[PDB]
RNA sequence: CUUGACUGCGAGACUGACACGUCGAGCAGGGAGGAAACUCGGGCUUAGUGAACCGGUGGUACCGUGUGGAAGGGCCAUCG
RNA sequence: GUAGGGGAGCGUUCAGUCCGCGGAGAAGCCAUACCGGAAGGAGUGGUGGAGCCGACUGAAGUGCGGAUGCCGGCAUGAGU
RNA sequence: GCGAGAGCUAACUUCCGUAGCCGAGAGGGAAACAACCCAGACCAUCAGCUAAGGUCCCUAAAUGAUCGCUCAGUGGUUAA
RNA sequence: AACCGAACCUGGAGAUAGCUAGUUCUCCCCGAAAUGUAUUGAGGUACAGCCUCGGAUGUUGACCAUGUCCUGUAGAGCAC
RNA sequence: AAGCUACACCUCAGAAGGUGAGAGUCCUGUAGGCGAACGAGCCCUGAGUAGGUCGUUGUUCGUGAAACGAUGACUGAAUCCGCGCGGACCACCGCGCAAGGCUAAAUACUCCCAGUGACCGAUAGCGCAUAGUACCGUGAGGGAAAGGUGAAAAGAACCCCGGGAGGGGAGUGAAAGAGAACCUGAAACCGUGGACUUACAAGCAGUCAUGGCACCUUAUGCGUGUUAUGGCGUGCCUAUUGAAGCAUGAGCCGGCGACUUAGACCUGACGUGCGAGCUUAAGUUGAAAAACGGAGGCGGAGC
RNA sequence: CGAGCUGGAGAUACGCUUUGACUCGGGGAUGUCCGAAUGGGGAAACCCACCUCGUAAGAGGUAUCCGCAAGGAUGGGAACUCAGGGAACUGAAACAUCUCAGUACCUGAAGGAGAAGAAAGAGAAUUCGAUUCCGUUAGUAGCGGCGAGCGAACCCGGAU
């Protein structure tokens, strides 16, 4: 028995290919550029997840200093004034309460500055 | 098919016993010879360790 | 069916090649192909002898119909096999096989969809095994 | 039964060994390990220095007798026993050689056997017992 | 004064991938020196060396092809 | 986690047995946002116009990105 | 890196010893950078703590507090 | 008879190739070596050494402490 | 209509092929039966020898203790109380009659024919779905690609633009979404139209994040397509101490393309049968099936 | 056999056929020229003759080697058989003996087969009983730079 390649490798490439949307040029018509790109591409989306959860670290801390230095202090000697006010931890996105009520940044603001004198 | 070695059968390596290589001790054979007569003596019959496997493929039917 | 050696070892600029027969070429040469070969082997005795015995076991869940002489059929014709089938359940929803000893009464019915003939010996693990049900027929193999 | 339900016994075929085909398993480099001397393949046991040359005592015949220790018969309960009903009755199965018997534990009861020839002690043990052994004249 | 510059052995260990190499108490046959206890199986020790194959010389009586021998071979010792 | 050893598996053709499907339309092809831990598998629609899926067992010419690999088609250089 | 020979107390030299790394090791730091510093990645999270290394703006985080030092851009290229 | 230190064709013939290149489905578990000897040996092999699988045994393994013996480097010294 | 359905029927015949799609009962056939004038076919018993020396050689026979047969050169016997051999050679003991011929069957092969296939099905299979052609060579010699309207030609009268080629209609047909560049018709490649986009931009071509604009058939969502902008980001393989490497390979896509087979062979793991015992080989007979066959092989005694 | 047929051929005209076509089975008879080629020559398929037949047109003969003579041979065959010749790459991890292997190849002869064949044998039982083939003996006995490696036979079981 003979048992030629038909219909198994079309398929796998056409999955391969169908991968590829608005990949530029031969990315997205020619299958071994296409696969090509793909591994280079694994690398990237494994790398970068992990990294968005620090980038979004750094986009909170990036606008909690900004709203503290609005009122008077910085990042280091708030976020440190409501950890040594202790049962205060709320922590997680601080970053939307500064951006969006101001009232209430404003009382976190005065609770740290309690906290540190 | 597969042969023996004939180069095992006469020459050292008996095969027996519970399935390992006895051979023999080698040196001054029949060659020149003075030296001591407790290694002229201490020739007789030795036997080989970690070699084995290859000896017995040799002579797996053993002649 | 192809030649010779072909051009350049060195210097043609094309790919290095010897001559149009092989299995990298598209012409001919199937490298690793089947060649003509025999599977049958000697599958030991007491096993294939047991094979049978439990095959016919097999059916004593809920099959093998009897193993005696039983024919009414007028010398040999297939609708009076096929009455005396089905004076016996055999009204053929099941495959059957019979085994019996006379061409009068097998040729009865080889014709039928359900029922295949063997004559004594010539039995089958495998026969006996994708049938829906056996007329074993014969008693004399049947009974020592 | 059902073919369609036949099933080998669990642990009776494995599957072979498919070699190349892929990188999830035995990539490229096929189980061989890349350069060498490994490649389409030849040469056998041999060192290509000097390959343990030891050195040979040799005398060409043999002839050897075929073997009944005698532990067994005595446990046989059929007695009196000429040996060419034996190779017809059990054990013995060489028809190229001659029969020996030899001592193996215990004799017990009377006996008579034919065989070529055996060991002398077994005359020591066989004599007492009240037994013959006939080498054969 | 004389040969222990011995025959049959080798419990145990050092050392080496092997194959080789090293040391060896003690047992037997027979010696040697000593009054004895005892020490002798080469040299204070560590270099002075070659596997295997094929053959020469001396013993032994194992093999030896129908049998009885012998040719030839094996074993022990040695030489190249 | 590289050579390497081990384990469990996905898909292709052929064969045996079963369950079936098909001109009110089969394989193949085409699109797709569903499913499975992966190999993959289904749903629906478009095309096609005569065969074919699923399950269990068996046997393999059984899985390609490379080999200045082969055959074929088509591009770039260029309206040069 | 440490301990040595060879070398010119040369070399991203060569040859041994020794530990660790790369080899097969992703992640953070060292501008970039196999080997150096921190640390060994089963999968997911728009949650929290630290290591090396950092906190003027590129660029996450003290234009931090207290004593001094250097007015050379020393910092940000050797010596007699 | 458009490539002559030995023509062309067909055959042995699938010459041989310790050399180059290539060797394709999937997830899971473990995970090396570039050392030592020998080699008409040095980019090849054989045996060790390091990996894995299965069986047996069953803490015999690992660091660390205490006890004990072994050593002639660092340093130092001038008694050879 | 052969499929579905409902009622029947044959079967020594339900093997198969054809027939507008899948037919036991429509055709050809099948089981079974018949079947030709000429037709093919089961006192003797071997001499230039036997034997020998020189060179050699064949069988396991490589000058080895090397017999025996074999001839190239030179020699050269004996008769039935005789002749050859039994692996230097001798005696004994055995086997056999050389130098004359013929001889069926069991064996091999496959140009040719039949049947069959866990054989191919158009880059496979023979080189050829036919061709030793075309084509290449002075020659010997080498050597291609090869396919498909439709059930049936009913193979497109007539009209329209065009010298034609080509097309558009009308017809036929189930279909012309089959029209003779005639089954399906992937991909690379070339185009036409549309959505969203792009003319201060530095770029292994992605990836992740967020805004914009479209869209709504596994689909109003944790959607789909496409964008702008930020962050991050050194092709793939091979070969390597070390590759984005200015080191190898590769224009692209399609298809072809590499760990196999064999043998009573060795050695292990797993599984089955029988177990102190297990098993057959060649073959014989039966085959829509397998039984028989102990010759022989492995354990069982070692040194 | 019992109505079609007139090759593939698909294109018409022309006919033929139930006093049997066409097709199938079996015989006859024609059979240009070359080709073993063979009357002589030759660059195959073309040139040139002679002798009897003899009315012509046409027919028949004219090579060599075997044999008195009949009658035979010459050439051609995919592979298979036997014979006369007889390699080398290769393996031996180099190479001389050795292997590859009496393999490939060339040549001769023959057939449906061929070869071989009726014991001055095998062989160690005073067993056997022409040859060939298969199984096993057995990789045993042996051969061998005693290296690489090569490798019987008898007994016994079968085909005949
Ligand atoms: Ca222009
Ligand atoms: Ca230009
Ligand atoms: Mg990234
Ligand atoms: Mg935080
Ligand atoms: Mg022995
Ligand atoms: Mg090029
Ligand atoms: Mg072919
Ligand atoms: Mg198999
Ligand atoms: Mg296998
Ligand atoms: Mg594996
Ligand atoms: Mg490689
Ligand atoms: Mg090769
Ligand atoms: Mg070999
Ligand atoms: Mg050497
Ligand atoms: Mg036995
Ligand atoms: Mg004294
Ligand atoms: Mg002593
Ligand atoms: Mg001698
Ligand atoms: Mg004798
Ligand atoms: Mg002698
Ligand atoms: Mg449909
Ligand atoms: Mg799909
Ligand atoms: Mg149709
Ligand atoms: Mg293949
Ligand atoms: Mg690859
Ligand atoms: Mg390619
Ligand atoms: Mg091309
Ligand atoms: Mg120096
Ligand atoms: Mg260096
Ligand atoms: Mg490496
Ligand atoms: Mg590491
Ligand atoms: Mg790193
Ligand atoms: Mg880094
Ligand atoms: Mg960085
Ligand atoms: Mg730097
Ligand atoms: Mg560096
Ligand atoms: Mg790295
Ligand atoms: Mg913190
Ligand atoms: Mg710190
Ligand atoms: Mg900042
Ligand atoms: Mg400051
Ligand atoms: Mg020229
Ligand atoms: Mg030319
Ligand atoms: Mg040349
Ligand atoms: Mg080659
Ligand atoms: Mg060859
Ligand atoms: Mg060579
Ligand atoms: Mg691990
Ligand atoms: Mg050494
Ligand atoms: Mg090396
Ligand atoms: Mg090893
Ligand atoms: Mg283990
Ligand atoms: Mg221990
Ligand atoms: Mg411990
Ligand atoms: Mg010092
Ligand atoms: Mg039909
Ligand atoms: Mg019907
Ligand atoms: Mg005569
Ligand atoms: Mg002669
Ligand atoms: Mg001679
Ligand atoms: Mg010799
Ligand atoms: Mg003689
Ligand atoms: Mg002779
Ligand atoms: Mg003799
Ligand atoms: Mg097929
Ligand atoms: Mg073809
Ligand atoms: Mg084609
Ligand atoms: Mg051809
Ligand atoms: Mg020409
Ligand atoms: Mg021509
Ligand atoms: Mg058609
Ligand atoms: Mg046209
Ligand atoms: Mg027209
Ligand atoms: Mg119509
Ligand atoms: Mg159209
Ligand atoms: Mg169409
Ligand atoms: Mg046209
Ligand atoms: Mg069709
Ligand atoms: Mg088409
Ligand atoms: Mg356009
Ligand atoms: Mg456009
Ligand atoms: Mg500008
Ligand atoms: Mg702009
Ligand atoms: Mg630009
Ligand atoms: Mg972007
Ligand atoms: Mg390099
Ligand atoms: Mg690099
Ligand atoms: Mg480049
Ligand atoms: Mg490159
Ligand atoms: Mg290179
Ligand atoms: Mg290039
Ligand atoms: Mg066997
Ligand atoms: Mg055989
Ligand atoms: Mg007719
Ligand atoms: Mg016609
Ligand atoms: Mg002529
Ligand atoms: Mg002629
Ligand atoms: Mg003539
Ligand atoms: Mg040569
Ligand atoms: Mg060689
Ligand atoms: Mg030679
Ligand atoms: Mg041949
Ligand atoms: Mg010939
Ligand atoms: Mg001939
Ligand atoms: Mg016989």
């Amino acid at each position: 028995p003979r048992a030629k390649t038909g219909i198994v490798r079309r398929r796998r490439h056409k999955k391969v290919l169908k991968r590829a949307k608005g990949f530029w040029g031969s990315r997205s018509k020619q299958y071994r550029n296409a696969f090509q790109t793909l591994l280079n591409a694994a690398t990237y989306e494994y790398r970068d997840r992990r990294n968005k959860k620090r980038d979004f670290r750094r986009l909170w801390i990036q606008r909690i200093n900004a709203g503290a230095r609005l009122h008077g202090m910085n990042y280091s000697t708030f976020i440190n004034g409501l950890k040594r006010a202790n049962i205060d931890l709320n922590r997680k996105v601080l970053a939307d309460i500064a951006a969006r009520e101001p009232e209430a940044f404003k009382a976190l603001v005065d609770a740290s500055r309690n906290a540190r004198q | 098919p597969k042969m023996k070695t004939h180069k095992m059968a006469k020459r050292r390596i008996k095969i027996t016993g519970t399935g390992k290589v006895m051979a023999f001790k080698s040196g001054k054979r029949h060659q020149n010879t003075g030296k001591s007569g407790d290694e002229i003596r201490g020739k007789g019959k030795g036997f080989v360790l970690a070699k084995a496997e290859w000896a017995r493929m040799k002579l797996m039917l053993p002649r | 069916k192809t030649g010779r050696k072909m051009y350049g070892q060195k210097g043609t600029g094309n790919a290095r090649h010897g001559d149009r027969s092989v299995p990298t070429f598209v012409g001919g040469g199937v490298a690793f192909g089947p060649k003509p070969r025999s599977y049958d082997y000697t599958l030991p005795r007491q096993v294939r002898q047991l094979g049978l015995a439990m095959a016919i076991a097999s059916r004593q869940e809920g099959g093998k119909l009897v193993a005696v002489d039983g024919f009414d059929i007028a010398d040999a014709k297939t609708k009076n096999f096929i009455s005396w089938a089905k004076q016996n359940g055999l009204d053929g929803t099941e495959k059957v096989l019979l085994v019996t000893d006379d061409e009068n009464t097998r040729r009865a019915a080889r014709n039928v969809s359900w029922v295949s003939v063997l004559p004594v010996a010539g039995v089958n693990v495998y026969d006996i095994l994708r049938h829906d049900r056996l007329v074993i027929d014969a008693a004399a193999l049947e009974i020592v | 039964m059902k073919l369609h339900d036949l099933k080998p016994t669990p642990g009776s075929r494995k599957d072979r060994k498919r070699v190349g085909r892929g990188p999830g398993g035995t990539d490229k480099t096929a189980g061989r390990g890349h350069k060498g001397q490994k490649s389409r393949s030849g040469a056998g046991k041999g060192a290509f220095f000097e390959g343990g040359r030891s050195r040979l005592i040799a005398r060409l015949p043999k002839r050897g007798f075929n073997n009944v220790g005698t532990t067994y018969e005595v446990v046989k309960l059929s007695q009196l026993q000429d040996l060419e009903d034996t190779t017809f009755d059990r054990d013995t199965l060489e028809a190229y050689r001659l029969v020996r018997r030899k001592n193996r534990p215990v004799k017990l009861l009377a006996s008579g056997e034919i065989s070529r020839a055996v060991t002398v002690h077994v005359d020591a043990a066989s004599a007492a017992a009240i037994k013959a052994v006939e080498a054969a004249g």
